[PDB]
């Protein structure tokens, strides 16, 4: 199967839907706000990884507010519902990956393009590791620039399925035979 | 050109609300040139799925008075699931090589117990099962003698994962009940408590297996 | 992996490619028929738990009609077939919410939002139950209300992306730059 | 899980990011490149035979290439990976299908439509067998016609997709607003 | 602006002829002012998959006569499994520890009559499978001898998962044939009836250890 | 109508710009009538994920030299993952039933070690493997003794599954360590080299039981 968990409601008044991590969370860079869109992307995605890590941030949270913590593990939750957390076999492409010799993801660092006037990010994506050291920037700048077109597309076309939504093409139809039909009319003119 | 319909159901948006003005501007001067109802129509119709048409391929769970919980599979054979502090099985044996040895069961119903077995979560304690097999019945006894971390909840826990049926916290779950017995039975309609379902022995054939322990090296 | 299994051919007039679930199937209610996009929604969807049971229900079908019931089980075919039926994990998301305490899904009642005037249906999700008991429709009538937005944009979105398959892209393209230099011949008189 | 294996990038000048067949894996056929819209079609499908036996063809490529055959098998990768290649239940699937009496894959044979004036292809989908022979063309012939058809509805989607991505809702929206106010001026005159 | 090789393809619908309508007219305006063939085009094209690339990394399964099968793994070493009414074994062993304390054979073959013998539906009775390893050697031997619900069915469906190549119904299958062998062999082009493909093998590899019953508590 | 952000990022196409243009006459027609920077702003800040928040559910693998390795879990214990030597256990035993007889070990570790030793490939040889229980102390010991195709590959490619942290090629991996450690530890902060991380364990997870030879035929 595939994994079903679903985000709990985070806290956060500028992004109400999505993952917010707190302070604890991020070390040393005190509290950042992702949003909805971010967290939501991987609900059809199986190739991510730094959403999986936020959907454990999220299960401990739920396993620790709404059970008790009793001081000793309960690693029943986390082996039951590890499918339904995190993709399977994501972990396995990365071990494949660094067997061959290619950069292969760290997990622990993760790298995003903040849009500094607006805030909003893009899902943060693992800082690919390789020879025992992290890549430069300069090396995987392409992608950088990948990720960046891939915001732009991502949020130009987002708000485009939303318009879908929301507008019924009755709307965008009887609007187009209108104009048409004005046209006709100027042409008759 | 089936605007009427949506149109009742979401003018509020403003884009819709401009695209009307706009198209109707634009007619008018082409012319001048020549119980539980949700928002106005959609209604919360529920549905009952008849289970007993999936009698003939997969094996339904329902219960009765929330200690009697049942298993059919087919029209002619099912297990008692029940809750009880008399203990049917005096002896801590699961002879399941002679079953094997004697194929004179039916097969639905052991591979029904086989993944219930397998997925009782980190199962290290083996004095606690106990079966009976002859003739081709199936029987199985548990006993939830016991803090946490026991058999108890392991077991308790894949209960309620196959029947769906049911003071306990922290993933730890307790029953005043001593014993759990599991045996055959013919087909009858006792469950009005419960619907019968497969969706319980589905996902136990999921999580089968997962969290054994190794008790060999090679295995 | 997921599931792969497809829906068999329905004999249904109003639906022709979506499973109409007849008199035996559905308690006390007669006949029913849904369509084929609420069938067809969850070939991507792998958080829905009605479609995975018309899926059962199919498949014993199946079982019955093309092959032979002998009077005695055959476990093989739904062992086999368990992973390519349903969703794996999805079970284990409401093992999960049963454990915490929030209201889990029965998976006996499915409710629907039957619309009147045409009859078409959004795909029936589970009714929620907490406490030992069904929740009531004020408690969740949020989801409810989630639901019929849903079914509104779903529509909306489906016609869009009809129109989008049959109409090229050359054509809306053509369209804008006539109309365009249209707009030009009309600036310059 | 699902599958995560990517595609490695393939020396064919006319199809960049779509891997492209040699001599060697097509009989007595030379060389075809397919393009990377129909490689890239099952990055989310899970019903597709054909891209997942091209993901086996590029894991073997990469395998020989990067790695050493040494003249002795290696079954480590391949089992490791099997689930990061290949659906998991589509062979049951297709099994199953077998089982009941129904047309089932071979695996072997692939059709696709080749566009002659421009070279591109649908994803090649399996020749269906029974009966021990292969089906006539013409009893899969309304199979034939609905890829023809579904070849047509994607190609005219994606490059709306590819539109929706590069151009922004500010630029229809104020675009339509301006030539409804132009309209309006001359709605005055 | 590709629209000229759509245009031929699908003219049909109404809505591309209006659109066409509307763009010449308004075009119109502004100048005053100033063998298997599908459609037209598409061609039934076919491909043959030579899978014997495949051979340095998977098994490739294809077989001859319709009752000699084959799995080649490596351009040296493979298997016969051939439907037969002869035994080359009369021992019922499976010396399997043995193969595994001496490790003299080939690990590609041992993994494969694993995933083999792990994918056996409802296997139970463990008197049919004889085995022979010596010196590195694989073979096995199953004996298909049996109304229905026999090991016999489940070991012709794992045959048929695997070969692909194949009176009997409700999901049980006969063959007249009372044996069935698979032994290691060398490598040639010997199965004309069938295309060597490695599909049965990685299907086979998603089954394994699903359909087995549970012969410890512990495990 | 938050275009102005959008149009700074991207106004090479020419769709755009077109547009923009039109738009611009249109407006103008109407009123007649009346560190590391990327595009512009994009920025790349970092996360460095502090993975103790997930001490409370998960285990987490880091390590200090290279060569000691470390798995935590819980803020109280963990263990000791070291490539050396020397050998700390004489003896090759896995007393597994003998631990579960007398439940008085840590639930969670035994499941790390658990699935750690199902994710071996190919695992045939368990001369290697030696463990020591008593008290609860969880320790195993590998020998890693030696071409290719030896038990020390396949051990040494679950390590790097699960620690992560590390001349070999064509899959196959050789160290001139001779034996490596697992055992119980307290808790402190002494992995400098690597963050603590538990993606190790998940994906170990995965593959648990996939790869293992069959040594009976039931099971
Ligand atoms: O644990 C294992 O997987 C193997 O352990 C070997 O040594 C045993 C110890 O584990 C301990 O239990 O004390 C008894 C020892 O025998 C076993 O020898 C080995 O059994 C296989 O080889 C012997 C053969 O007779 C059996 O049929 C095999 O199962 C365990 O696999
Ligand atoms: O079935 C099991 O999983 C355990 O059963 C225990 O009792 C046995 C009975 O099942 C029955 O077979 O009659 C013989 C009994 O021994 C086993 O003792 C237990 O074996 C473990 O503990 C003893 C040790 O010597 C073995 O190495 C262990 O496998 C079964 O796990
Ligand atoms: O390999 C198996 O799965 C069964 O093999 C049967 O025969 C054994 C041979 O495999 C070989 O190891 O030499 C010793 C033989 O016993 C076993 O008898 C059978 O064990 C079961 O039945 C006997 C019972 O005492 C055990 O508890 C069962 O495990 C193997 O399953
Ligand atoms: C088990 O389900 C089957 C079908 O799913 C039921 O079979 C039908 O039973 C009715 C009883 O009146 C007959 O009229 C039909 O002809 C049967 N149809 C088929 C296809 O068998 C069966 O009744 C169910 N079992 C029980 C005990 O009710
Ligand atoms: C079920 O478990 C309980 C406790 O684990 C068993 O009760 C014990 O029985 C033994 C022998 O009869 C006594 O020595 C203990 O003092 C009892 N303990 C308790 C807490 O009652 C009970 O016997 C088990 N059931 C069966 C059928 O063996
Ligand atoms: C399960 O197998 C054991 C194997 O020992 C059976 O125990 C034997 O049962 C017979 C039956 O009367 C007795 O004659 C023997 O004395 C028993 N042996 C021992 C060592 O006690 C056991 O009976 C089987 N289980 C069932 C339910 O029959
Ligand atoms: C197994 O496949 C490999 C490549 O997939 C074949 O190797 C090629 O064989 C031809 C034979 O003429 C040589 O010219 C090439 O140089 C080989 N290439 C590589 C990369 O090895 C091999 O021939 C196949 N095995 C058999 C028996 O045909
Ligand atoms: C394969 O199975 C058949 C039947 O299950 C075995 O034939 C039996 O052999 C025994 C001893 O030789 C006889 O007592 C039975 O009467 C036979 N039954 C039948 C139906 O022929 C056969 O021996 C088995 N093969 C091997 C190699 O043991
Ligand atoms: C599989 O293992 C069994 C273990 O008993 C082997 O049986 C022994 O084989 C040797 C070989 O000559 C004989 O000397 C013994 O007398 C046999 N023991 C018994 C109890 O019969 C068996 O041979 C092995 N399988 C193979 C193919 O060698
Ligand atoms: C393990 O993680 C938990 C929370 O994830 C930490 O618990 C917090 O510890 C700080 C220490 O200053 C306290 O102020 C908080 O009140 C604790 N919160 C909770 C919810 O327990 C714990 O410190 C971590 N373990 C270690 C050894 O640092
Ligand atoms: C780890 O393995 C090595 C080699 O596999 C063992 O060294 C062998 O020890 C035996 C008995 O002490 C000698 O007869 C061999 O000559 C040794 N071989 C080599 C290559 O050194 C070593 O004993 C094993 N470790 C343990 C603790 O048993
Ligand atoms: C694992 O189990 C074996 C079972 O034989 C233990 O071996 C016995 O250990 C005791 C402990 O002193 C000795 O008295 C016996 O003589 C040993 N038996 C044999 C045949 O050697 C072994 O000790 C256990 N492992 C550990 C670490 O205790
Ligand atoms: C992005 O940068 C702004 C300041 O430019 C900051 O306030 C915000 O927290 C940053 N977002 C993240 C996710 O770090
Ligand atoms: C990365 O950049 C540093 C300097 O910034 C340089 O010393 C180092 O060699 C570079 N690494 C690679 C792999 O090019
Ligand atoms: C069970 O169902 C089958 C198939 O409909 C039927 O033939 C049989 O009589 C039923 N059994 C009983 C006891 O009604
Ligand atoms: C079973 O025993 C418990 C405790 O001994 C007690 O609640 C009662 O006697 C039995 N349980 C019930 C529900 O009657
Ligand atoms: C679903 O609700 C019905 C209502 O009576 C109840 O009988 C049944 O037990 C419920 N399902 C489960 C799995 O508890
Ligand atoms: C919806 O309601 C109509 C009558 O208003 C009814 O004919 C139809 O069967 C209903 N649909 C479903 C799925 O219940
Ligand atoms: C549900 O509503 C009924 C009355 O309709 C009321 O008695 C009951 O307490 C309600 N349940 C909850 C959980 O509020
Ligand atoms: C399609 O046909 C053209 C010639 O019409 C040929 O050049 C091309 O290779 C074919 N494509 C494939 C994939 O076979
Ligand atoms: C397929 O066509 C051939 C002739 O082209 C014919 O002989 C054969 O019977 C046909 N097969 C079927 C199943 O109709
Ligand atoms: C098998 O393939 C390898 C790699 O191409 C080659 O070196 C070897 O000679 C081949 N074996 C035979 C028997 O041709
Ligand atoms: C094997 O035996 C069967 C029945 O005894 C019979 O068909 C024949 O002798 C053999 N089978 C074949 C296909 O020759
Ligand atoms: C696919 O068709 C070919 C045609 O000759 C045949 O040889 C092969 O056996 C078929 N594949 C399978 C799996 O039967
Ligand atoms: C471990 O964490 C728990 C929960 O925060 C806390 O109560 C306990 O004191 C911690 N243990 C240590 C040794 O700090
Ligand atoms: C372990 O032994 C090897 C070979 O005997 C040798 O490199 C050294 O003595 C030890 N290894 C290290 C890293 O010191
Ligand atoms: C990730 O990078 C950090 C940088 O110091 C390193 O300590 C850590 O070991 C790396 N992760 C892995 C899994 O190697």
């Amino acid at each position: 199967g595939t994994f079903t968990w679903t985000l709990s409601d985070s806290e956060g008044k500028d992004t109400p839907g999505g993952y917010c991590l707190t302070r604890w969370m991020l070390i040393e860079a005190e509290l950042k706000c992702f949003g909805n869109t971010a967290v939501a992307k991987c609900n059809e995605k199986h190739d991510e990884e730094f959403c999986d890590m936020l959907r454990l941030f999220d299960f401990n949270k739920q396993a620790i507010q709404r059970l008790k913590a009793e001081a000793q593990m309960s690693i029943q939750l986390i082996n039951k519902a590890v499918n339904a957390l995190i993709n399977d076999q994501l972990i396995m492409k990365n071990h494949l990956r660094d067997i061959m010799g290619i950069p292969y993801c760290n997990y622990s660092k993760y790298w995003y393009l903040n849009h500094t006037t607006t805030g909003r990010t893009s899902l943060p994506k693992c800082w690919l590791v390789s020879n025992g050291s992290y890549l430069n920037e300069t090396h995987f700048s392409d992608d950088i620039e990948q990720q960046a077109d891939n915001m732009i597309t991502e949020m130009l076309q987002k708000e485009y399925m939303e318009r879908q939504g929301k507008t019924p093409l009755g709307l965008v139809d009887l609007f187009v035979f209108s104009t048409s039909f004005y046209l006709i009319s100027i042409f008759l003119h | 050109g089936q605007i009427v319909t949506f149109f009742q159901e979401v003018p509020h948006v403003i884009e819709e609300v401009m695209n009307i003005v706009l198209i109707a501007l634009s007619v008018l001067a082409v012319l001048k040139g020549l119980t539980s109802l949700y928002k106005g129509v959609y209604e919360l119709q529920t549905l009952e799925l008849n289970m007993e048409t999936l009698n003939m391929t997969m094996p339904l769970s329902c219960t009765k008075n929330n200690s009697h919980h049942y298993i059919m599979v087919g029209n002619e054979t099912g297990l008692e699931l029940t809750l009880t502090n008399t203990s049917i099985i005096n002896h801590k044996f699961c002879n399941l090589s002679d079953a094997h040895k004697k194929n004179l069961y039916d097969h639905a119903l052991m591979s029904i117990i086989s993944t219930f077995h397998l997925s009782i979560p980190n199962f290290n304690q083996y004095e606690a099962m106990s079966c009976d097999f002859n003739g081709g019945k199936i029987s199985v006894q548990y006993n939830l003698s016991h803090h946490c971390g026991t058999v108890a909840n392991g077991v308790l826990q894949t209960f309620m994962r196959m029947a769906w049926g049911g003071r306990g916290n922290w993933d730890c779950i307790m029953t005043s009940y001593q014993y759990l017995i599991i045996q055959n039975t013919t087909w009858e309609d006792h469950c009005q408590f419960s619907r019968p379902s497969p969706i319980g022995y589905l996902g136990l054939l999921s999580q089968r297996t997962r969290d054994i322990y190794i008790s060999r090296r090679l295995l």
